């Protein structure tokens, strides 16, 4: 999922004419670019991971869990392109996310 | 008083603690500001409320008379509680001399040697 | 294949970042590498 | 347009009462905050 994530917000960035993400700070400082993206259920596969691949014993990254939270995708977009100490909120609201 | 969250910079630690909170003491020092002074703004406060007041009255006299008195003491209201939050609530929300939290506190008249306790998430891991 | 890429450094140095995270009026400028990042010339300065 | 005839008013007022560059700056913003 954090694949479509990236993708995606690269594309919309694209497609706002920003192709270079540090070009926001020459204009906001670095704690006024928010991220308030979410997902109803995040990294399910990080789960089947670590509550079905782990009971079989079967070879799992010892830090599955955290690919799993529904703000890691966010964490992995700052992380990867974004670099801001913005607001971060992440909703969860089923189908109306 | 304040509540504030913050995202850290690149990096490749998901778990990793930051420092980007920081920010909400963010504050330019190039350079007293009226605007730190609760009576200046107090003042100010007064001198709205006389311009509303008369604002008020002159509309009044311009103006269902049930329905727009309720209208224009309505409008009064909105413009009263408006000078409030510019002189009492975020006087300070776009000044760049005043960092948020320092703001938060100056609400209500305390400083930053007023801030006695600081409940620290301390989860007794090295790092954090 | 190059439209996503990945930012290896964040705009302003370890050194400097306290002091960007700090300073409201501090903004990124075309740097020599030719890319945009935070100079200590920009940070808490009267201009 | 009447708020910002006194809002014009008011930045007068002020600019006569009123370092001096700190200090209009002060003032200006405060007239944009208005």
């Amino acid at each position: 999922i954090t694949l479509f994530v990236l993708v995606s917000v690269v594309e919309a960035f694209i497609a706002s004419g920003i192709t270079d993400p540090y070009e926001m700070y020459k204009y906001v400082h670095v704690s006024e670019v928010g991220n308030c993206s979410g997902s109803g259920m995040g990294g399910v596969s990080a789960l089947r991971g670590m509550f079905k691949d782990r009971f079989k014993d079967e070879p799992v990254q010892n830090d599955i869990l955290q690919e799993s939270f529904i703000n890691t995708m966010s964490a992995w977009v700052n992380m990867l392109l974004i670099s801001s100490s913005g607001p971060i909120k992440t909703p969860v609201g089923a189908c109306a996310t | 008083a304040m509540a504030a969250t913050a995202t850290d910079k690149i990096g490749r630690s998901v778990p990793a603690p930051g420092k980007g909170i920081l920010t909400t003491a963010r504050e330019h020092h190039s350079s007293a500001s009226p605007n730190l002074n609760m009576k200046y703004r107090k003042r100010q406060l007064v001198t709205r409320e006389a311009q509303i007041k008369d604002w008020v009255e002159n509309e009044l006299e311009a103006l269902f008379l049930l329905e727009r008195t309720r209208e224009i003491h309505n409008e009064a209201e909105s413009q009263l509680r408006a000078a409030q939050q510019q002189w009492g609530n975020d006087f300070y929300k776009r000044d760049p001399r005043i960092a948020p939290l320092r703001g938060a506190l100056a609400t209500y008249g305390l400083t930053i040697d007023d801030l006695g306790v600081a409940s620290f998430h301390g989860t007794s891991t090295k790092a954090n | 294949n190059k439209l996503f890429v990945s930012k290896e450094h964040a705009p302003y140095t370890d050194e400097l970042e306290e002091d960007v995270y700090l300073d409201p009026l501090a903004r990124v400028s075309k740097d020599k590498s030719g890319s945009l990042t935070f100079n200590s010339k920009n940070i808490q300065s009267k201009d």
